[PDB]
């Protein structure tokens, strides 16, 4: 997070390193003469001594932020869930007797009115994996017809785990004034046994999400799923990844997603697209599958990390792939707006820069997508248009923040400073008018979570160490925004506020130890805390613990500044944003 | 009908919504009168882009993607006259156009300065020898003791 | 889990449930794979626990890219085995050298692109090294877990050579390669019957002796079927005894084995008494359509597209005397009999 | 398997054995062994059964006997779970 | 105007200006011969494409009097060895071709600016082409 | 006067896109390009100086093979000449280079390798084949390679230059090839091109192919004549002849394959690309007659690109679509065609060609996808397509909607093309 890096670098290695033939850090005047005390004797080619009266350490510490954004606000804060083996229980004796509540629980006519909810506002999410959910009326028929049975078929209890998953994602993005409506809260509260004053905007709703969630899972234990791998699995798993499912149970949403991608794969269909020797009724079965395909390469890379190895998305949007162009615009559009943010993303733990033509390959895609989103049906008589529109509109609004947060870091372009800020308010303003009545819910898709987290984090980090009006007004609204946020997050949220709050007083610590210049690079207990934290998290994200614990008995046996490292450490630890 | 462009002075420009649909980064911007900051743009720098596309309202562009069609386009002559500013209102001129992302005021108003770089005397070229260093002076020395004997 | 899944592989219960064993073994890899270790030779700056722990992942690794191998099929997508290069303790990696000897042989039997001779020699060279290794093993006949360790490198590298010298007889039909079949088979039977002899019987229930015997049989009936001769025929009657004799844990495998077997020596019978005939450039017989309809039908209940469509929902599914020959044979001898 | 009359030639069998290459896979590797045919409509499935069966089964087997399971491991297996498990003094606990 | 366009794609553009000046030494011999008149004294000399005379016999005259009539009476000495004057005959003759057909395209050029004394009659050259490679 | 300093203070975006539309040309001393000539009545012709006399003794004979095609007007040359001391070591000049080769060679076109004044030393030549700028390699490494390629390796690597003969004599052809060979800098360029201003081939293209197997860096190869394309690149029926041909070993390492100016690429029956099994894209500078029935096109193509051309047949996809759902062209034409141009089909204007579209009331979504499968049988997996300057369609253009969206069908140049149906 620290090395000189200063403006106005010079063209040829100056007289003095090729004199003493030593690497020279290309500077005006240098690292390597201003460490030894020779600054006049390097400027003296024209002009000289310009005036270098910038902050030098901000483009190596903007380059930092491309680490530093990956290993907290990507891995550590989402997809890290630290286990012990020996402490966490383990029997089935548990969710026979937790889920069999919520499956008497809930009452055939609120299972037909959150079937109502999904089929007038959630159109956007369950069309990708299920399709047309009139079909899945009949399902919900089934369901509650062969509830009082006893011997229940493999295929039967397909349809229950995937009729149960679009009701936690009905439960998901239900409103609280919609929710009370349908649902009592005190038979719950008797069950789980806690405060009576805990109503559903208390964080009651998140419970019976999650609980209806593990009850889509138990009933897919109960089909036994990996000795009959069967395409309701891939689609009960996209109805569950549109939720908080992926951040409760990351290490459960990789290894279902492992399965997904193995069941998959097992029909061994590439091309989606209809040939003229086949049945019909495969074409449209094959264009279903197209459909499931790519709303499953869209969950596939959110959930890529170190503890997801197994992936399938190959195929490239720009410039060996396999299965991208020939399909259709109809919700690969979701996928090509997805795919243009892993072209941007997988830069953040590589240590090379994007090259420029590859960025504004993706600021010509992103005008188009621009007009493809306004190339839209507008269904004023439906309200899952004008969600699948704010789901396609953030995305690119998105990818367009991280586009220029690119610029800005890799390059310093025109105004992409002022770009960051633009799309930032692109991004407030896209979430701020969805707290109007009728769209409330808008803001609790995992996108906005994942979008705001990057946001925040960059705005709060640049904050420290760039003095500004624009970025603090910026800070003051997204502040102001997260504290706006949908509380059927929680634990992300509260936990993202804790990292803003770290990186508040973390500026508070800037300014005030005075920087150690070294004349090649820095010295602040600021840069030491942010090195340490990618160390943390990256010990935690090592499997090598883990697997020494499995393997048997085996025990694994491992100045000024750093007083303030380590009081700052133990008052505002990192390790609070795991759990 | 109508939106507001406000410039970096803090001066609104109430400007009409089909026309200010040239820029790119407005006409995205209405998804959401409705006012916009353009934090950089000065007024009147700002002002001389909507008279651009005040002009142009029903020109006809290249497609932002062409081989030969935005190379070898030539300026219009409202284009020309209209760019016989400052230089470094110019180049201002082309950041507005930069940030607003209007790709032909991008276009026109950037072959200009290819037409100032080319075309200029072959005395000042020699003049402007290493005004950016971009040189040793030792291969300073031997480049001018290599064409030494013109003159 | 892995480990419990490489212990379990060494029963016949990736054959019993062979998409839950797919199943287990994706979630295998998956588990393996997380802990990102990709080198297993032991670092000088390492703690010492970590590096027999990094030794304990290689000696996992290189077993479970042995199961990774003999999972291989259409139900099985996700692969280790392709991520160790090919050649072309210190017995455990013998194994996996012989292992993927056996992979760079048969991945010709899928795809039609005929292996050069070139390949078949380098794989004999190497198979000579490997078969000088594994007759250098060392053997106690006290220590009963050595001889089940010699019996299990001998019989691997016994069904390597068949193998071989079967390619080297079907692509390229080279001369004193028939005898090379006929004498690796008898190699494998005195292996299988010494068995019986020396109170280890048990070494005939691990699940190579299964295939490989499988492999045997089927391709000397098919080989009686077309090309008479009488060691062939002598080892055919060996082949089915040994068949007849080999252990009941295999169950309804053995009994499809010998369903198999018995198809395809009835099908010599109609290759007898139904004289071959040609149209000038293709010989039309039915003992010909029997073996296509064979693949086909194998095939189509090993395509998954009819269970999508059944997963899908409401798409449902609608669908001279030669063939009569074809048709009476396969009402009699139907192929969906070696299927449960 | 080949590529009117009759004949008794024997171009059949260069394109013949080149259809072995094909049928030892798709009969002996895959669907002797690794095809299982399905019905998911008639394939039960409940957690009522497979709870009070593995019970049973574990309820069966006793203390004496799984040591000498555990010892005929030790003495006669030892060429299958090195891979797997490496020692097997170190389960006995 | 319509015949533009594929009069300039028909020739690279090192092949056109190797073009324009092969006829604009045409242009200069028919000036310097009083066969095209100057426009003026002292200032931007130029002739129009429509008045542009251009036939076989002025072509082959203008071969003649600058390609193949190479008397040079102060440098006509340097072709005693049978090497140089074969790369320099073997120089005249690709130079032949390429004029010849530079002419081609000014006539070709001339007939869309509607120019009624260009037609170039080819056999003509082709005969002189097929002598000097005789 | 122009300040040099103020322009390379202001970001490189706006130094992308001056250098972008300066396109090769740094110099006032440049030839008038060829429209101007042309569409003019009069003929500018020469007609005495001091100094050129100086110039033209000395510094024009290094300059006489590029620079002798502009002996019409020499005051054109005399002003070059003072170019030619100042203009290479130009800080415009080498910014332009800094530029282009930080976004991988888009910027300005195809550095080439010739061999002036006893050096082989690098050339720049703009649209009208006037060098401007000449580097030898250690001073174009020196000052502009490493001059951006401050740390980072994956910059250091300078693979697209292009080796171009027809430029230049084929002796200097051997000499080019024979310095370029006791260097290590066969990795250095990237593309060749070829010349040839009865399967006969000439001297420096036999030296070319000779030395082709040791590029291990060549991608882009490019002809330019139609009796030569026959020969060296087409496949024309043979398949095993070891002389001559252009060493299958190389085949496989191109990216793509420019064909420049012809009449006719199926001169024979079948254009055929059977061999060239590795390459993406291939363009079709300014062939005149090309029919897409007479391409075998590989198992991995992707783009197809093809500008300047005079007449196009199609891939007759509108022959197979009318057996599919059994009608007429005319009932076809009249009744399945719908024409909309909702808002995606306006943004990429095409004011002259009408975009059409077949319905969804009179199919019903089945022998629409079988429609959709034949347009895909034709293309066979194909994306980018982009048809420039065009003329005279004889079948009648189709393309799939998973190509027409997303900008991977580009028709630019719309005057006689029309009727583009998209399925
Ligand atoms: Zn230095
Ligand atoms: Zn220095």
């Amino acid at each position: 997070m620290f090395n000189r890096t200063t403006q106005l670098k010079s063209k040829h290695p100056c007289s003095v390193c090729t004199r003493r033939k030593v690497k020279c850090d290309r500077m005006i005047p240098c690292g390597n003469c201003r460490k030894r005390g020779q600054d006049s004797e390097c400027m003296k080619s024209t002009k000289l001594i310009t005036a270098s009266s910038s902050k030098e350490y901000l483009p190596d510490l903007l380059l930092f932020w491309q680490n530093y954004e990956y290993w907290i606000t990507n891995i550590g804060l989402y997809k890290t869930k630290q286990r012990d083996l020996t402490r966490t229980p383990a029997n089935l004796d548990t969710d026979t007797e937790e889920c069999m509540f919520w499956m008497n629980y809930l009452q055939k006519d609120q299972s037909f009115q959150l079937m109502n909810f999904a089929m007038e506002n959630l159109g956007a999410l369950y069309f990708g994996s299920i399709g047309d959910i009139s079909e899945l009326y009949l399902r919900v028929e089934q369901y509650w017809d062969r509830r009082a049975d006893k011997n229940h078929s493999v295929d039967g209890k397909y349809w229950d785990a995937l009729i149960w998953s679009v009701f936690t994602m009905c439960i998901y993005y239900m409103p609280v004034e919609k929710l009370a409506e349908i649902f009592s809260v005190y038979p719950l509260h008797e069950y789980l046994g806690s405060n009576k004053r805990l109503n559903w905007e208390d964080g009651m709703q998140l419970v019976m999400c999650q609980n209806f969630a593990r009850c889509s899972l138990f009933q897919l234990k109960q089909c036994d799923f990996m000795a009959h791998p069967d395409i309701r699995l891939v689609q009960a798993y996209l109805i569950l990844a549109t939720t908080t499912f992926p951040y409760d149970e990351p290490l459960l949403a990789n290894s279902l997603l492992t399965q997904c991608i193995h069941t998959f794969k097992n029909f061994h269909v590439d091309d989606f697209r209809p040939l003229l020797n086949d049945d019909p009724v495969e074409s449209i079965a094959k264009v279903t599958l197209g459909r499931i395909f790519y709303r499953l390469c869209g969950c596939d890379y959110l959930q890529s990390g170190p503890r997801k190895p197994i992936a399938l998305h190959t195929e490239v949007s720009s410039l060996n792939v396999d299965v991208y162009r020939e399909e259709n615009s109809t919700e690969v559009l979701y996928w090509k707006i997805i795919s243009l943010d892993r072209d941007l993303d997988q830069y953040l733990n590589k240590s090379s820069k994007p090259p420029l033509k590859t960025l504004d390959a993706i600021r010509r895609e992103l005008d188009i997508f621009q007009y493809k989103v306004d190339s839209l049906e507008e269904d004023f008589r439906s309200n899952n248009s004008r969600f699948q529109k704010f789901i396609a509109l953030f995305q690119i609004s998105t990818v367009s923040w991280k586009l220029f947060k690119m610029y800005l870091i890799y390059y310093d372009t025109a105004d992409s400073l002022l770009k960051v800020i633009h799309y930032s308010k692109v991004i407030i303003s896209l979430i701020v008018n969805n707290f109007h009545a009728k769209s409330e819910f808008f803001n609790r898709h995992p996108m906005v979570m994942q979008t705001i987290t990057r946001v925040v984090s960059f705005i709060s980090f640049y904050q420290i160490f760039v003095e500004s009006a624009a970025v603090k007004q910026l800070l003051v609204d997204l502040t102001e925004l997260t504290a706006n946020l949908p509380t059927i997050f929680g634990s992300k949220l509260d936990k993202l506020v804790y990292l803003t709050e770290r990186l508040s007083k973390l500026k508070l610590l800037w300014d005030k130890v005075q920087l150690l210049d070294s004349g090649d690079s820095f010295y602040h207990p600021v840069f030491k805390i942010l090195q340490n934290d990618i160390k943390i998290i990256e010990l935690k994200n090592d499997e090598m613990f883990s697997l020494i614990k499995g393997l048997g008995s085996l025990v694994p046996l491992n100045s000024d500044f750093r007083t303030i490292v380590e009081e700052f450490q133990s008052e505002y630890n990192i390790s609070d944003i795991l759990s | 009908s109508n939106v507001v462009l406000v410039s970096g002075e803090g001066e609104r420009f109430t400007v009409d919504k089909k026309i200010a649909e040239r820029s790119l980064l407005l006409k995205n911007y209405l998804n959401d009168e409705i006012v916009m900051p353009v934090p950089n743009v000065r007024s009147s720098v700002l002002q001389k882009v909507i008279e651009w596309a005040e002009h142009h309202r029903d020109s006809n562009f290249p497609d932002e993607d062409d081989d030969d069609s935005r190379k070898s386009a030539p300026v219009d002559s409202w284009d020309r006259e209209f760019l016989k500013v400052d230089q470094e209102m110019l180049y201002e001129i082309i950041l507005a156009a930069n940030y607003l992302n209007i790709k032909p005021l991008l276009d026109a108003g950037c072959k200009v300065v290819a037409e100032m770089i080319r075309g200029r005397s072959p005395e000042e070229i020699r003049r402007t020898f290493n005004i950016v260093n971009d040189f040793t002076p030792e291969e300073e020395a031997a480049i001018r003791r290599e064409n030494e004997w013109a003159e | 889990l892995v480990q419990a899944y490489l212990i379990l592989a060494t029963t016949t219960f990736p054959y019993d449930e062979p998409l839950l064993a797919n199943s287990l073994l994706t979630q295998c890899i998956h588990t393996f794979k997380n802990f990102h270790v990709d080198d297993f030779r032991p670092l000088l700056n390492d703690d010492p626990v970590e590096s027999i722990a990094k030794v304990t992942l290689g000696r996992i690794f290189y077993r479970l890219c042995g199961c990774d191998y003999l999972q291989s099929g259409p139900r099985k997508p996700i692969a280790l085995h392709t991520e160790v290069s090919s050649l072309l303790n210190s017995t455990e990696v013998l194994y996996w050298k012989i292992i993927s000897l056996d992979r760079d042989l048969d991945q010709y039997l899928n795809k039609s692109s005929k292996p050069p001779l070139k390949t078949l020699d380098a794989i004999r060279r190497e198979l000579d090294i490997f078969q000088y290794k594994v007759d250098s093993l060392e053997e106690d006949f006290r220590s009963n877990n050595s001889r089940f360790q010699k019996f299990i490198a001998l019989f691997q590298i016994s069904t390597v050579s068949w193998k071989l010298f079967k390619m080297y007889l079907i692509y390229y039909d080279t001369a004193d390669s028939l005898l090379k079949v006929i004498h690796y088979s008898k190699v494998i039977i005195s292996l299988i019957v010494n068995n019986f002899h020396a109170k280890s019987e048990f070494f005939n229930r691990h699940p190579m002796v299964m295939q490989t015997i499988t492999r045997v049989v089927s391709f000397i009936s098919f080989y009686q079927i077309f090309v008479e001769s009488a060691a062939v025929k002598q080892l055919l009657v060996d082949l089915t005894e040994l068949t007849a004799n080999l252990p009941t844990i295999f169950g309804s495998k053995l009994d499809k084995l010998v369903y198999l077997t018995e198809r395809l020596s009835k099908l010599k019978l109609l290759w007898d008494k139904v004289q071959l005939l040609d149209s000038g450039d293709s010989f039309y017989h039915p003992v010909f359509k029997i073996l296509q309809n064979d693949i086909k039908i194998i095939e189509l209940k090993n395509d998954e597209m009819f269970s999508l469509i059944k997963g899908l929902g409401s798409l449902v599914p609608l669908n001279s005397d030669f063939r009569t020959i074809v048709e009476e044979f396969q009402s009699e001898y139907n192929i969906s009999d070696i299927l449960s | 398997m080949f590529n009117i009359t009759a004949s008794s030639s024997k171009e059949y069998l260069p394109d013949l054995l080149l259809f072995w290459q094909n049928y030892e896979y798709w009969i002996t590797n895959i669907g002797l062994y690794k095809t299982k045919q399905r019905d998911l409509t008639r394939t039960p499935a409940n957690l009522d059964t497979d709870t009070e069966e593995c019970m049973f089964w574990m309820n069966y087997l006793q203390k004496d006997q799984s040591f000498q399971l555990m010892n005929f491991a030790m003495e006669n297996l030892g060429a299958l779970y090195f891979g797997s498990i490496g020692d097997i003094s170190e389960l006995y606990l | 105007e319509d015949r533009f366009q594929e009069l300039v794609d028909s020739l690279k553009p090192r092949t056109a200006h190797q073009y324009k000046t092969y006829y604009t030494k045409y242009i200069q011999w028919c000036q310097l011969n009083q066969i095209i008149p100057t426009p003026e004294d002292n200032s931007v000399n130029s002739v129009p494409y429509k008045d542009l005379p251009i036939s076989a016999e002025l072509i082959h005259w203008f071969l003649l009097d600058t390609l193949i009539t190479d008397d040079k009476p102060g440098e006509k000495r340097e072709e005693t060895e049978d090497l140089d004057e074969e790369e320099e005959n073997s120089f005249k003759i690709a130079t032949l071709k390429k004029i010849i057909g530079s002419l081609n395209f000014l006539s070709k050029l001339c007939k869309v600016h509607e120019n009624p004394n260009a037609n170039i009659d080819t056999k003509y050259l082709e005969s002189v082409t097929k002598l000097h490679t005789h | 006067s122009f300040n040099p300093v103020r322009f390379l203070e202001l970001p490189i975006d706006i130094r992308k896109e001056v250098y972008f539309h300066l396109d090769g040309n740094f110099c006032g001393a440049h030839p008038y390009p060829i429209d101007i000539l042309y569409k003019s009545n009069d003929v500018e012709l020469p007609g005495r100086s001091k100094r050129s006399k100086k110039l033209l003794r000395y510094m024009y004979p290094v300059f006489a093979t590029y620079l002798n095609i502009f002996e019409y007007s020499p005051q054109l040359i005399e002003k070059w000449l003072e170019y030619a001391f100042w203009l290479r070591y130009d800080c415009l000049v080498l910014d332009c280079f800094k530029v282009n080769h930080l976004y991988d060679g888009t910027l300005i076109d195809a550095l080439e390798w010739t061999y002036l004044d006893n050096e082989l030393r690098l050339a720049y030549f703009n649209k009208a084949s006037m060098l401007e700028v000449w580097y030898t390699f250690k001073e174009y490494k020196k000052w502009v390679i490493d001059s951006v390629a401050f740390d980072e390796l994956d910059l250091l690597n300078v693979s697209n230059i292009q080796f171009n003969i027809d430029n230049l004599t084929p002796q200097l052809v051997d000499k080019c090839l024979s310095i370029l060979e006791q260097k290590d800098l066969f990795a250095t360029i990237g593309e060749v091109q070829f010349g040839q201003d009865n399967q006969l081939t000439s001297i420096s293209v036999i030296r070319t192919i000779r030395s082709m197997e040791s590029m291990k860096s060549l991608r882009k190869i490019t002809v330019r004549g139609e009796k030569l394309y026959e020969l060296l690149i087409n496949f024309h029926g043979f398949r095993d002849n070891p002389g001559k041909t252009i060493s299958y070993i190389v085949k496989r390492r191109i990216n793509e394959i420019r064909l420049s100016r012809m009449n006719q690429i199926s001169r024979t029956g079948l254009a055929d690309f059977t061999r060239w099994d590795n390459l993406q894209k291939l363009v079709l500078s300014r062939v005149a007659y090309i029919d897409l029935n007479s391409i075998v096109f590989p198992k991995n193509f992707k783009s197809l690109t093809m500008k300047r051309v005079s007449k196009i047949k199609w891939w007759n996809i509108e022959e197979n679509i009318l057996k599919e759902l059994k009608v007429d062209k005319r009932t076809f034409k009249s009744l399945y065609i719908k024409e909309d141009d909702s808002k995606f089909t306006k943004f990429f204007n095409l004011r002259h060609t009408r975009i059409k579209e077949l319905d969804k009331s009179e199919i019903n979504q089945i022998t629409y996808l079988r429609c959709q499968a034949i347009v895909w049988l034709s293309f066979r997996t194909l994306n980018h397509i982009k048809l420039q300057n065009v003329s005279e369609v004889f079948n009648n253009i189709i393309v799939p909607r998973a190509l027409f969206d997303s900008k991977r069908v580009e028709i630019y140049r719309c005057e006689k093309i029309s009727q583009v149906l998209v399925i």
